[PDB]
């Protein structure tokens, strides 16, 4: 017999009739093209320039079915195949790469779930949380309501995660971003991601979003370097200079973090950038002691633990390397096949980082 | 009995509106109407053809003005034509005789306006160098065929068939109303006068012409014996030699005795 | 350029295009005359 | 009438294109968005000094 070349098709009894003939025969399927330029001579007979990629640029007008209310620059337009007028705007789309920064919703962080360091999120708390959520004491008292923050701390532990749980707090839809994604081989096209990322945002019924690794990017210029992967010099003021702060800022919170903060820019220090500053450091006793209270919740172990000694068993340390040693005496459970965790496990899970680590 | 295979027939006075104006609009499907009779079931002819200007809509019903041909029409028939409009025509510059979406129900209104109205289309580009491509069309399995008539004319072509009965309309074969009067009358147009045919060309581009030929006989009859010296009895390949000898010959022979010729009888006739 | 039917040469045209350098052609340098120099004399004269 | 043909016959939607130097044997020189090229005879409805090539 014949083989089936991957080709589909339903049941008979799940299509056809009329309905699909009819549809075919009367609507004509419409091409898709880019729009721009409302000539707008008058506002009552427009007309618009499109743009058949690879193929062509057109000026076009609508067809009264819809109106200039729908019509904007670009909008990503669809028209008829012979006199090319507009009938549909089409939806937006999820090439603009904002998709791999969202979080999109309240994320799945609390404001215990940061490892000691309450105090630094309640003082951001004062700066973002409090002038959305409390703004009866700021206008009044002479200043419109402050949005902005930025923090720096232990290598790479816990901060990002502060900004998940204010943004869960604040029911705010979460946008993430690193300086990776403002750069691409093609360039200038990085500084216009910043300002498409800030226009995406405030199409979305206000938004919060967070920068990582900021010395990076509000870095300032380096004249000195005659070159190289030069791409920086172009981007980041476009960032640092189209920021808004407290003052300029549409209906948007913007949260910053990085490791090393003595490279940064004063302008991002200054107003307009930044509505406060906040320092950590590697999470102290209380601290590695509440970690280590929230990671009991993160396994199934034998919930007898002595928590209190194993975060004084680590001497000055992160609380990145909490969770690792979580998960590591889920390893310890792994390689003994051990249907849970034990407090041995955690003793010498905690030692993996304390004695080879450290040794 | 309901119409079949038939014929329609179409005067040359027709036909040449109906390429003037196909070449006069070379970017657009240009069109018009025709005046002639149903005079039968058998046939129809048509005689007379006017275009009628652009309308910004192209091929449509919208594209007839109504005060325009009512008016033209009117004009006509005062000038000895009372035919009614038989038929409506368009061009298709670049691709054959077929009827496209806005066609087919630009003809489905003609069928309902009167009986049988028939459309006619024009290819005024390809429609060239004494190719002609022009067919008529009707919509609605064609009631029974009596004669071989369609039998005798090729299938419908692919280029229309893609169109082509699936839409439920088919070819009417395209016929010319010609008469011996207007026969040499267009011959006439072309007939050599008396003078014309007593030219003697010029005896210095006769030499030219000469030459042009036999300094290609020097090569053939090179080539010549080539093709004699390979007389094995091998694979066919006229080719060369053979044939193209025998053309040259032609054209150079009757080139110089048509000139000696004309020249003699000028040595006589003038003195 | 050609006939958009028969492609049949209708007009030779004169040789070459380009807007830009035609905004190299068609850009004015204003009203200056050689009394209107700083009086470099010489180079004046030398590049005359 | 000669402005409502005229009128009816903008035709509504039409190509874009970038304008080529002119020539008097008045005529110009066009490159269409499809970068097909061709020569106007007459430049139409908008007068030589609208014009940049
Ligand atoms: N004590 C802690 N509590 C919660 N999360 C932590 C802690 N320490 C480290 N993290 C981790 O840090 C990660 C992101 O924060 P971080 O890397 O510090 O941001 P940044 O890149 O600005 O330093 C999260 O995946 C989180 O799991
Ligand atoms: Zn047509």
């Amino acid at each position: 017999g014949i083989k089936e070349s991957d080709t589909g098709l339903a049941p008979p009894a799940l299509w056809d009739l009329a309905a699909d003939k009819q549809t075919l025969q009367s609507e004509q399927p419409l091409q898709v093209a880019r729009c721009t330029k409302i000539i707008n001579a008058d506002s009552e007979d427009p007309k618009y320039i499109i743009n058949v990629k690879q193929f062509a640029k057109f000026v076009v007008d609508l067809s009264d079915q819809v109106a200039p209310t729908d019509i904007e620059e670009g909008m990503r337009v669809g028209v008829d195949r012979n006199k090319y007028q507009i009938h549909i705007p089409l939806p937006p789309i999820a090439d603009p790469t904002v998709t791999m920064m969202q979080v999109e919703e309240k994320p799945d962080v609390t404001y215990s779930d940061v490892g000691g360091c309450k105090e630094q999120i309640e003082k951001l708390r004062e700066v973002v949380e409090t002038p959305l959520l409390h703004p009866e004491r700021f206008v009044n008292l002479g200043i419109e309501p402050p949005k902005g923050v930025l923090l720096f701390g232990p290598p790479g532990t816990g901060k990002t995660l502060c900004a998940r749980a204010v943004a869960n707090r604040t029911d705010a839809c979460f946008i993430r971003v690193i300086g990776s994604e403002l750069v691409q081989k093609y360039v200038g096209e990085g500084a216009r991601m910043v300002r498409e990322l800030f226009e995406m945002a405030r199409t979305k019924k206000a938004c919060l979003i967070f920068f990582d690794e900021i010395d990076a990017i509000g870095g300032a210029r380096f004249d000195d370097g005659a070159g190289g992967d030069n791409e920086v010099q172009r981007t980041m003021l476009e960032l640092i200079n189209q920021l808004d702060g407290f003052d300029p800022r549409g209906n948007i919170k913007v949260l910053m973090a990085t490791n090393r903060p003595d490279t940064l820019d004063p302008a991002l220090m200054r107003p307009g950038r930044l509505d406060r500053k906040i320092e950590f450091s590697l999470p102290d006793l209380e601290g590695r002691t509440h970690i280590f209270k929230i990671h009991a919740r993160s396994m199934s172990v034998e919930r007898d633990i002595r928590f209190e000694l194993l975060a004084r068993l680590c001497p000055n340390s992160t609380g990145a390397e909490i969770r690792s040693v979580c998960t590591e005496a889920g390893m310890f459970a792994i390689r003994a096949r051990r249907k849970i965790a034990t407090e041995k496990d955690f003793l010498e899970a905690v030692n993996k980082v304390i004695k080879s680590y450290a040794k | 009995a309901v119409d079949t295979a038939e014929q329609v027939y179409i005067s040359s006075l027709a036909l040449l509106k109906m390429l003037k104006h196909g070449r006069a609009g070379v970017p657009m499907e240009v069109m018009g109407l025709m005046l002639g009779e149903f005079v039968d079931d058998y046939t129809v002819r048509v005689i007379d053809v006017f275009a009628m200007p652009q309308s910004g809509t192209g091929v449509s019903v919208e594209a007839v003005d109504p005060v325009f041909q009512a008016k033209m029409l009117d004009m006509l028939k005062q000038t000895g034509r009372p035919e009614m409009v038989v038929g409506w025509y368009h061009s298709h510059p670049g691709f054959g005789c077929w009827l496209s979406g806005v066609d087919i129900n630009t003809q489905q209104s003609f069928e309902a306006l009167s009986e049988r109205a028939v459309a006619v289309v024009v290819d005024p580009i390809q429609s060239v160098k004494g190719k002609v491509v022009i067919d008529a069309f009707r919509l609605i399995h064609e009631p029974r065929q009596t004669t071989s008539n369609l039998g005798h004319l090729n299938k419908p072509s692919i280029q229309a068939l893609i169109h082509g009965l699936n839409r439920h309309y088919y070819s009417i074969t395209i016929n010319y109303r010609k008469n011996e009067l207007e026969q040499k009358m267009l011959l006439n147009l072309h007939k050599k006068s008396w003078m014309e045919g007593l030219t003697l060309q010029d005896y210095s581009e006769h030499c030219k012409h000469n030459e042009s030929v036999v300094k290609e006989m020097l090569e053939l009859a090179k080539n010549y014996n080539k093709a004699v010296e390979e007389e094995d009895k091998m694979t066919p390949e006229k080719q060369d030699p053979k044939r193209h000898l025998e053309e040259h010959v032609d054209v150079l022979m009757t080139s110089n005795i048509v000139q000696c010729l004309a020249a003699m009888l000028d040595t006589v006739v003038f003195k | 350029a050609l006939d958009m039917t028969t492609l049949t040469i209708m007009r030779y045209l004169p040789r070459e295009v380009d807007p830009l350098v035609y905004n190299m052609s068609h850009e004015d340098p204003g009203n200056v005359s050689y009394s209107e120099i700083g009086g470099l004399s010489e180079q004046i004269r030398e590049l005359r | 009438e000669n402005s409502e043909k005229i009128k009816v016959n903008k035709t509504l939607p039409y190509l874009v294109s970038n304008v080529i130097e002119l020539l008097d044997v008045k005529c110009a020189v066009i490159k269409t968005s499809t970068r097909q090229t061709y020569f106007l005879p007459v430049i139409g409805l908008v007068d030589a000094e609208k014009l940049k090539p």
